[PDB]
């Protein structure tokens, strides 16, 4: 149900706590968190505290079960 | 050192980041550059004309095609595998300096299948941010290990010069540290230009990555790891 | 923003760091660049092309940059600013060679390769009260930095002299990675230029680059009340006088996600 | 007199404690400290913890009295 999501690209390493229903796709949690941090949702990705990448196309319940509460947003900068 | 002349580097995307990166490696005396981009001349041909004038001793192989189409994908893999400094040998590194996720995913797919080490680079739309990332397939995170929301969610993709120069510079520096074995190679180095914050990380592979070749590379990696003062006149004392 | 077109930047030293820095600002649409260097382009020792060998670095740079952006104004001087005659001319052009003639430049950038010329720039800037950025790269390309000198407000270059300057030893002493380190420094230099001129983000008063470990320390160095440069001390006095006298829209929320 | 001298350009911010006679020119303390850190003495400079620049051409005694024990070496990179 609850995640602490940290923004890695800001030196203050700010974080947001989000309570979510277990059935919510985690893609919507990511978006919601990116919006709270005012970074672009579309290009954000999510990793764990060990620095393991997560595919956010799964339920919040399953993300919680496999990885726990402590997740980290990284930018995936798209231009070149 | 002149070890640099023995290496070949493929660069995909010769826009802002890749053009600077190609120039830095050309000036360094890289043995060979392979340039891939897709659009009078083509961007890769223009880039080749500029670079050849800068250093005539660098070899160039350029390809004006979209690597994401089915025919060109096989030719792309062929050239990563055989287009090194010696024909029949792979390139030493691929660099991604493309402007879209589709092409990053194609490069990723090719590199995971081939076991080819590559660096990824990017810049944000608003020039506020960028990064570089080292993907050694199986050992560090591939690009599909932590997909951005749009890749994961299957949505179709539908000040800049300064940020590009920083990212290209740190990219090349990582290339030289990697090829020449000096300093510490970053697995990940971000750049936040608003606050001058440059975070390093080393992201590990996702054991359930969507790329099945990433998974197999992870298996092979784990296996491989499992196989093993001229004067001191003033009496200054170090306490 | 097009505020960038309203500003003028002087660059001293158009070798590795300065030539890239000039290119970046030209591409950004700076109103005007002033370029100061005396060396020629050489086949021996970034930016320049082979067919430009034997031209003055400032002319060569001007020829290339004018074509990259025709709307940028250029003034160039092929002279050594440390000689007594050229020093006065250097100061005149910092004071009057802004975007509008008769106004000062907005910034001076130091991209020279020696301490003597840094000291010269520092001496001019302290006399004039001109803000400048200093830049450098180590001999072995492992390291570099940028620094913002606002005379009287932050440390000048004489405030914390290197041992050789302090100890009056004469300056009496390339690696594959030199061009790359110069590019990084130039890029963070220009980024700081823009932050400063355009008032976005945080301007660094000091930003280092250690390429071995990718470590980028920031700090802010304060003026030395007993600085050797008497005009630094006077600027510190004037600064103190001046100081004493001067949301979240979630597009949809279908899933009931709560910010706790 | 004793100084704790920190190398600012190394992410470990390593430091060396040097005990020195008061009459020692601080230029020799700087050199000694640069040598211990294996960075070039000639191009090193010294600042305080507040970031106030120090001219090292003075005695260790006076450096100590005006600035205390906690000092920081910075590179002065010379090439451009
Ligand atoms: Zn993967
Ligand atoms: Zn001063």
């Amino acid at each position: 149900v609850s995640f602490k999501i940290t923004l890695t690209s800001d030196p203050r390493l700010p974080y947001k706590v989000l309570s979510v229903p277990e059935s919510t796709p985690f893609t919507a949690v990511l978006k919601f968190a990116a919006e709270e941090f005012k970074v672009p949702a579309a290009t954000s990705a999510i990793i764990t505290n060990d620095g393991i990448g997560i595919n956010p196309a799964q339920t919040a319940g399953n993300v919680f079960l496999k990885h726990g509460s402590e997740l980290r947003i990284i930018p995936r900068d798209r231009v070149g | 050192y002149e070890k640099i002349r023995t290496f070949a580097v493929a660069i995909v995307g010769v826009g802002g980041v890749g053009s600077v990166t190609a120039e830095m490696l050309t000036r360094c005396g890289i043995g060979k550059l392979l340039l891939f981009d897709y659009d009078g001349l083509s961007k890769v041909q223009a880039a080749e004309h500029t670079l050849r004038n800068i250093n005539p001793d660098v070899l160039f192989e350029v390809h004006n095609y979209n690597i994401t189409t089915v025919e060109n994908f096989q030719h792309f893999m062929d050239r990563i595998s055989n287009g090194g400094l010696e024909e029949g040998k792979p390139v030493d590194l691929v660099l991604s300096c493309v402007d879209n996720f589709e092409a990053r995913m194609t490069i990723n797919t090719a590199c995971n299948e081939l076991g080819q080490t590559w660096m990824e680079s990017g810049v944000s739309e608003n020039a506020v941010s960028g990064h570089i990332q080292l993907i050694i397939p199986g050992e560090s995170a591939c690009f599909a290990c932590a997909p951005p929301l749009v890749v994961a969610a299957n949505i179709d993709e539908k000040s800049l010069p300064t940020t590009m120069g920083v990212v290209a510079g740190i990219l090349v520096q990582n290339v030289l540290k990697f090829l020449l074995n000096f300093g510490t190679v970053s697995f990940y180095l971000g750049y936040n230009a608003m606050q001058d914050f440059f975070p390093t990380m080393s992201m590990k592979p996702n054991p359930q990555c969507d790329d099945r070749n990433c998974r197999k590379q992870q298996e092979e990696y784990k296996k491989k790891v499992a196989a093993l003062h001229e004067d001191n006149e003033w009496g200054i004392e170090l306490v």
